[PDB]
RNA sequence: AAAUAAGCCAUGCGUCUAAGUAUAAGCAAUUAUACAGCGAAACUGCGAAUGGCUCAUUAAAUCAGUUAUCGUUUAUUUGAUAGUACCUUACUACAUGGAUAACCGUGGUAAUUCUAGAGCUAAUACAUGCUGAAAAUCCCGACUUCGGAAGGGAUGU
RNA sequence: GCGAUGGUUCAUUCAAAUUUCUGCCCUAUCAACUUUCGACGGCUGGGUAUUGGCCAGCCGUGGUGACAACGGGUAAGGGUUAGGGCUCGGAGAAGGAGCCUGAGAAACGGCUACUACAUCCAAGGAAGGGCAGGCGCGCAAAUUACCCA
């Protein structure tokens, strides 16, 4: 366990430790040839085999919160972690590796992952229900529950009909692809294939909310923000020309605010009638910005930044000010919280997968709970 | 389930057949490496007769072949330009094979000017392309990845000079 | 929770029943591996301090360091892992152990004395205990008695002797083959290594220079026919 | 571990020794053109009666095959191999017969030295160098430059060396080793190339009796220079 | 046309009773589609 | 020695600079001996190239440790590959400013050495010998490869250069 | 696309073109020696090489890219009637553009690897004949 | 020498040679004491692509003849096999490392190596591996007394 | 000096994998079939030990069939030549799903999760998934034999 910042202060209790670890052949070989003296108290992992010895991709916990699915890169794979018995409970191979998923039940008794090769995987605890290949490509995934329908978007220009752009959504119930909803990405080459070209032609990122309203909100490449209504199966609004690729976008606890950002490193916290911006924050570095989430210290509420510079910062929603700042030292992909407090997990580059503890936005999750007092141990080192 | 035999085609004459037997393991076929710019990240995979393959899934460098004055040097990888079959390996960074890549030019112009002695990009057998010197100017070359990166475990290559340089500015174009 | 208290340095160890535990309060929420004073245990470890090393808690289950749980966990261990053998090879196999977290609910203790009091546990520090072999290889033997090149470790390799059977004989002595010492046997293998290696290279030349000879015929004798 | 029918017509075996025959083990020559060391010493020569008995024999070093002690029982010995008994003083060789059986041919030191062995193949080895490929496996670094494929070489078999050659040559007597006329002592007298695969020879006897045969299955013997003595 | 680029429209059979609809949603359907008309154009 | 001279970089990173503050993971990896190659050129030509700014606190000791690298005879190869790449990847990639404090480190006794005078000949200084003969051999292979990766630029560099080459050439044919 | 090439030969040079003979009796055309193509499905620019079976026969349907079908005629002998039979069967081979391609011509075609489900022939010779369709017939 | 079941019911079930590692607190000894003979335990290497069982079937796809691998993998066999030094540590280096098992002890649990703690010790197990020396080794060879060679280039896989 | 062990490459042997032309029994109350897991190419790559629509991107219009495709029926021989004899000849290890070793397995030998039985216990926990034999009415009929010689 480490502690990176100094006013408000993060911990690294499991991750990798250096930017190029060396093979793993070679260091079991020099652990098991050479001597060696290692922090055998304060370095430790928490659940066990929490790695993928290539790269990861994702990392969800349930709303039963007591799994965590992680797929990840090498015989690419997705290892199901109990998180009561801190062990595997499982690690099952697929075909090609994995884009984004998400768990349909409260438990890990239903997932979905839109994956690489164009397919959507449907996966159970006694094997896998079958794929099914979506025309075209893929870039996230989001499920209406209220009406049981998994909806991707696609990049590129669709066939035939109107030459919008498309998501595409099946319903469960139905099981019908219904009819891809029409999204506007802009003008392609007339010269081209039926899957894009390489410049531009891309729906990114699709919102939608589980307890509100829930507008289908979705985002494309040249700065275009959209949304959808349920029940009516038709266009919304339009809205939000931007520069950068539009890559970050969720609601918050109310309903209202949107949280979106651009390719370039720029969120802007948009209200939903009002056209001017309620926050606008140009932070870090040309590298894109990836995911922002909504996360309430149990008063106050603030803000999930993480970039593919090794940026993550915490930003505040009442007064803007920079609350804290972390440098996760790799390449990191995704990022989501422990839902209780606290516990920023982090699917990275590098060959650990990297979780991080904020004591000062909250406490030790349910099944970890030893975790504060070693906060208090390295309190006690320094 | 991912394998490579032709029992689940129908044939030549436009039949389907039953011809149900189990998959076995010289029919294997294994999961695709998507190899993308990082740092070095590459597993061996043990094969038929214990041989070892290299499954490169990251990496940064690999050595280009500037072999028309008689040299080849180890440099970086910037992002993937173009490839001839996807578009999606030119939007997520893929390095395959065949694959028209942009590198750093200054173990290239650090040997011209040592080799040579006249500067570049900044007497007649020093000669250089134009488009190349724009190239060199730029200090980023279009290379092309002539070795498997998935199943050697380095993207290695040689430089584009001349009629396929043109013939790829001009597919970038298109 | 019984104490199996080891001194490693002399080489000892001894368990102490331990009830009370109001006494044991201060082991609690430890973490194996962590420095504890022994100094509130009792009046005679006035002085002690202590390493917490594992423990087994009730039904016997052992405790694995770097499991964060404090009660019974359901690892997975692979093959050089502690708390699991492997019955084959390639087994990976799922164990219950207890998380490091000292609680109220174990049953025995392991602790190691790393630096004592100025009072000694009457069968626990008193006792030496030497090492059950001595070092087998010369260089070993050579760091341990500190030797020069010319003492010749073959009179300062230890010993021991054994009486055997027989209504009891003379004593008979034991030592243990030294491994890395330089016979002339070994140099002799040495030198018919590199005489292999020097006759197959010299084989090569002369039949090099034959077929170089008897080639240079061949084709003279071709063009006297052409 | 096959039956004693599913064993080859070409290594005797009688209704004696039980229902099953051995395996040879693998090695320089073939498995179908193969004479084991136990059917050689137990049930052709007869030195020996039982498996444990041919065991004693061979693990004591009193059997030499092409000049070379060998230890286990099933070795190969196809073709032409020098058989080496030191305490009853014999040398044997094998060849075959006009029926297309194996055949043995007791010799002393003179002729059992040498080894008239067909060449397989000729190639650039690594180092840049010409070695040549026999039918035992025997390769041979530096050869001289003109024994070219089909050609049959005297192997000194106390240093391995090349001694003479045989060229093939239409008016050189040769003996088959294979096909449907297998085992027939005759003069090649015509070959025929067939250029796309399967080439043959048109080769006729002492007699006259013309038959085809591939360019495979022949084997140079001498143009008249019997040079191992086939039993008279 | 080809492997799977065109959206045929089949009623799968595995994939036809996974989930049910659970209707989570914490507005009364009243205040909800006077929302949707109250954007940027009115 | 690697030993001595890992334990060497542990003291200058003892001597706390900000200069070598955020270089000290790609230093340590030099040193590790299974990531050499693969450091030099994430060190030269990465995303974290060396900054100008503090580039004067970090080159001496950066210098220092790829000419022990270079010298050190246990890792490496026989033929060509075996460190005469490693000499030529380290020359190659080694800026022309850099190269005069290469060679400083480089040249011992013979940094300044005077071999011509206003006079023909300095006998005082060639009947004399300031290096051994096994010394001067790794001393010539270097500048061999410092000139051949260097090419023009050896221009502000040249009253030492022909001196050193000139001394071992003399030293050579009296020894003749 | 990219930029077809013959794989190892170094065009970009400022200081030619391979083509193999197939061998077997054949004779290399003009457009195989210098014509502009590239293929490397061709046993005279690509690296294909021709071994084992070598037949002949009579092409159902040029039109295709690259590969023409051909109608193998052959006389079956049935028992039950003690007579001769006919029957056709269809091959399919790679074609390179350095021939003159007819319909109904009777021609050569060579056995090679796998080049795909159908494809394990290459032409090598064509004899120009005046031959019909389908109607037509001759054992060849 | 010929000798339907569905369902009930009990019983039965590796690997050592002169030639890897022996301080068994193991046996057996003496005429020059690290070891020597036999050698359980354990580490190391090999082994189990089958011996044979059950039952919905395979309709030129298997299979047979007949080709090819210039389109591929191959432990074992047997045969050949590897010219690769110097190259700024020298005010140097020159009997190479650390782990563990067996073993000795202290135990937990109802629960057999289910195993925890503490102390050892070997390798043909895992692992590094500039050096005696001013030479080495390949290709050329002028001059030539077969003399055997002045001196020229060069440094694996 | 003789061997044992080990090592790079090329052999050789033992294999394994594909692969070319011909050869199945009947039937038109089976005339259209394939493109309904791409159906035929060619280009580019991925993966494989390698070729290959084997798989992924780009486009072209195919491929078979009254000379019997396709569908349907289920009743699943070759070589050795007097003769008979003799020889050779898919799916599963309680059920799907995923993984591990090795030259060779998708071993079912192991593991993991889910499902379904079932055992010991001090009620906290822990190990496990075959054939053969008898009865199969209340009345019946061939050894639970010995050894690797």
């Amino acid at each position: 366990k480490l502690t990176n910042p100094g006013p408000v202060p993060v911990y690294t209790v499991a991750g990798p430790s250096t930017a190029r670890p060396l093979p793993d052949w070679l260091l079991r070989r020099r652990k098991r040839s050479a001597k060696y003296d290692p922090e055998n108290l304060n370095n430790f992992e928490l659940i066990q085999e929490f790695e993928f010895e290539e790269a990861s991709n994702c990392v969800r916990v349930s709303e039963d919160g007591n799994w965590i699915m992680s797929t990840g890169t090498y015989k690419p794979q997705f290892h199901v972690h109990n998180t009561r018995e801190l062990s595997l409970s499982f690690s099952r191979h697929t075909n090609s590796e994995n884009v984004t998923f998400l768990l349909l039940s409260q438990d890990y008794s239903k997932s979905v992952h839109l994956q690489c090769d164009r397919t959507l995987e449907f996966h159970t605890p006694m094997g896998c229900h079958y794929s099914i290949r979506i025309p075209r490509f893929g870039r996230d995934l989001a499920y209406l529950r209220q009406s049981c329908e998994v909806l991707v978007p696609a990049v590129g220009l669709s066939s035939d009909g109107s030459g919008y752009g498309e998501v595409f959504r099946l319903d469960l119930e139905r099981g019908q692809f219904l009819r891809p909803w029409q999204v506007d990405v802009g003008e392609d080459e007339p010269g081209s294939g039926l899957q894009g070209s390489i410049h531009a032609g891309a729906v990114n990122v699709a919102a939608v909310a589980e307890n509100t309203h829930g507008l289908c909100a979705f985002g494309t490449s040249i700065g275009t923000v959209e949304f959808y209504d349920p029940r009516s199966k038709s266009r919304v609004a339009v809205l939000g020309n931007q520069d950068g690729e539009i890559t970050a976008l969720d609601y918050s606890r109310d309903g209202l605010s949107l949280a979106l950002g651009t390719s370039t490193g720029q969120i802007r916290i948009f209200d939903l009638r009002n056209p001017r911006p309620l926050l606008k924050k140009d932070q870090g570095m040309g590298l894109p910005i990836k995911n922002l989430i909504h996360l309430t210290t149990p008063t106050e509420e603030r803000k999930l930044l993480s970039a593919d510079k090794r940026i993550i910062k915490i930003w505040d929603e009442q007064s803007g000010d920079l609350w804290t700042s972390v440098e996760p030292l790799v390449d990191l992909n995704f990022v989501t919280h422990v839902p209780d407090s606290g516990m920023i997990l982090t699917a990275n580059e590098g060959k650990q997968m990297h979780c991080f503890f904020i004591p000062n936005l909250g406490l030790a999750p349910r099944w970890c709970h030893f975790l504060d007092n070693l906060v208090h141990e390295m309190e006690s080192e320094k | 389930g991912i394998s490579r035999d032709s029992r689940h085609k129908r044939s030549h004459t436009g039949a389907k057949r039953a011809f149900y037997r189990k998959k076995r393991a010289f029919e294997l076929g294994r999961q695709p490496a998507n190899t993308r710019i990082g740092p070095k990240r590459i597993h061996i995979v043990r094969t038929r007769g214990g041989n070892h393959k290299y499954r490169a899934l990251r990496l940064d460098s690999g050595n280009f072949a500037w072999g028309s004055e008689g040299c080849t040097r180890k440099t970086r990888i910037i992002g993937v330009v173009y490839h001839p079959s996807n578009n999606e390996l030119v939007r997520t960074n893929t390095l395959t094979k065949s694959a028209v890549v942009q590198i750093d030019a200054a173990p290239f112009r650090q040997w011209y000017e040592a080799h040579y002695g006249q500067p570049l990009g900044r007497a007649a057998h020093g000669k250089v392309d134009p488009a190349l010197e724009k190239q060199f100017e730029a200090g980023r070359l279009y290379a092309i990845i002539s070795s498997r990166p998935g199943q050697s475990g380095r993207a290695d290559g040689y430089i584009l000079e001349g009629e396929e340089l043109a013939f790829y500015q001009r597919k970038l174009h298109k | 929770m019984k104490l199996n208290i080891s001194h490693p340095a002399n080489g000892s160890q001894k368990l102490i029943e331990v009830e009370d535990e109001r006494k044991l309060r201060h082991f609690y929420d430890k973490r194996m591996g962590a420095e504890v004073a022994g100094d509130p245990l009792g009046p005679e470890w006035k002085g002690y301090i202590l390493r917490i090393t594992g423990g087994n808690d009730k039904q016997g289950f052992p405790m694995k360091q770097g499991v964060i749980a404090p009660n019974r966990v359901r690892l997975l261990l692979s093959e050089g892992h502690s708390c699991y053998r492997p019955r084959r090879d390639g087994e990976r196999k799922r164990k219950s152990v207890r998380g490091c977290i000292v609680g109220p609910d174990l049953s025995v203790l392991a602790l190691s004395i790393v630096k004592q009091g100025e009072q000694d546990i009457p069968g626990l520090t008193d006792v030496v205990h030497p090492k059950r072999l001595g070092p087998k290889r010369a260089t070993k033997i050579r760091r341990f008695f500190s030797l020069s090149k010319d003492d010749d470790v073959r009179k300062y390799v230890i010993r021991r002797e054994v009486q055997p059977k027989g209504e009891g004989k003379k004593p008979y002595t034991k030592a243990p083959r030294i491994q890395r010492l330089v016979t002339p046997q070994r140099l002799q293998h040495k030198r018919h290594r590199i005489a292999l290696k020097r006759r197959q290279q010299e084989k090569v030349k002369e039949e090099a220079a034959e077929y170089a000879q008897i080639l240079a015929k061949r084709v003279a004798e071709a063009k006297a026919q052409k | 571990h096959q039956k004693r029918l599913s064993a080859p017509s070409h290594w005797l075996l009688d209704k004696l020794s039980g229902a099953y025959a051995p395996r040879p083990s693998t090695g320089p020559h073939k498995l179908r053109d193969c004479m084991p060391l136990i059917v050689f010493v137990r049930n052709r020569l007869k030195y020996a009666l039982n498996y444990r008995e041919t065991k004693a024999i061979m693990m004591q070093r009193l059997v030499k095959v092409d000049g070379k002690v060998r230890t286990d029982i099933t070795y190969p010995a196809g073709f032409m191999d020098v058989i080496t008994i030191e305490k009853t003083g014999e040398n044997f060789r094998l060849i075959y017969d006009t029926k297309g059986r194996f055949t043995v041919h007791r010799i002393t030191d003179e002729e059992a030295k040498y080894k008239l062995g067909k060449v397989k193949r000729v190639q650039l080895g690594r180092g840049g160098v010409p070695f040549l490929v026999t039918h035992d496996a025997r390769t041979i670094r530096y050869p001289d430059p003109l024994i070219k494929v089909n050609d049959t070489v005297k192997i000194d078999l106390e240093t391995g060396k090349i001694t003479d050659f045989i060229k093939f040559d239409t008016g050189a007597l040769a003996m088959i080793t294979g096909g449907r006329n297998m085992g027939r002592v005759g003069v090649i007298t015509h070959r025929e190339r067939h250029d796309g695969g399967f080439g043959i020879v048109h080769l006729k006897d002492a007699l006259d009796n013309t038959f085809a045969t591939r360019e495979s299955n022949v084997f140079v013997i001498g143009s008249e220079k019997p040079w191992i003595s086939l039993p008279k | 046309a080809s492997k799977g680029r065109k959206l045929r429209y089949t009623v799968h059979e595995k994939l036809q009773n996974f989930m049910a609809p659970e209707d989570r949603r914490s507005w009364e359907e009243h205040a909800i589609d006077r929302l949707f008309g109250t954007l940027f154009g009115q | 020695d690697i030993e001595l001279q890992k334990l060497a970089l542990k003291a200058i990173l003892t001597w706390k600079s900000e200069g070598i503050k955020p270089y000290q993971e790609h230093l340590e990896y030099l040193l590790d001996e299974a990531r050499f190659k693969n450091e030099l050129t994430v060190l030269f030509q990465g995303d974290n190239k060396i900054l100008p700014e503090h580039r004067s606190e970090v080159i001496p000791v950066l210098l220092h440790l790829l000419y022990g690298r270079a010298i050190s005879r246990k890792g490496a190869a026989s033929g060509r590959h075996g460190l005469h790449a490693t000499r030529l990847a380290i020359i190659r990639q080694l800026d022309v400013e850099d190269m005069g404090s290469f060679l400083d480190i480089g040249l011992g006794p013979l940094r300044a050495i005077r071999v011509v005078d206003e006079q023909g000949v300095r006998e005082s200084v060639f009947a004399h010998e300031p290096l051994p003969p096994r010394k001067q051999v790794g001393l010539l292979n270097m500048l061999e490869a410092v000139i051949n990766e260097l090419g023009t630029s050896v221009e502000p560099y040249m009253d030492a250069l022909v001196n050193s080459v000139l001394y071992c050439l003399v030293n050579a044919c009296r020894k003749l | 696309r990219a930029f077809l090439k013959q794989p190892h030969i170094f065009l970009n040079s400022k200081v030619r073109r391979w083509y193999k003979d197939v061998g077997l009796g054949f004779k290399t055309p003009k457009t195989a020696i210098e014509g502009h193509y590239i293929d490397k499905k061709c046993p005279f620019t690509g690296m294909v090489s021709i071994r084992g079976r070598i037949l002949t026969g009579r092409v159902v349907s040029t039109k295709m890219h690259r590969t023409i079908i051909i109608r193998r005629e052959y006389l079956h002998y049935i028992p039950k009637y003690n007579r001769y039979e006919k029957r056709h069967k269809n091959l399919a081979a790679h074609v390179s553009p350095a021939f003159r391609v007819e319909e109904g011509d009777m021609v050569v075609v060579g056995q090679c690897r796998p080049l795909s489900k159908t494809v394990r022939f290459n032409v090598l010779r064509v004899l120009p004949r005046t031959g019909k369709s389908v109607k037509k017939f001759q054992k060849f």
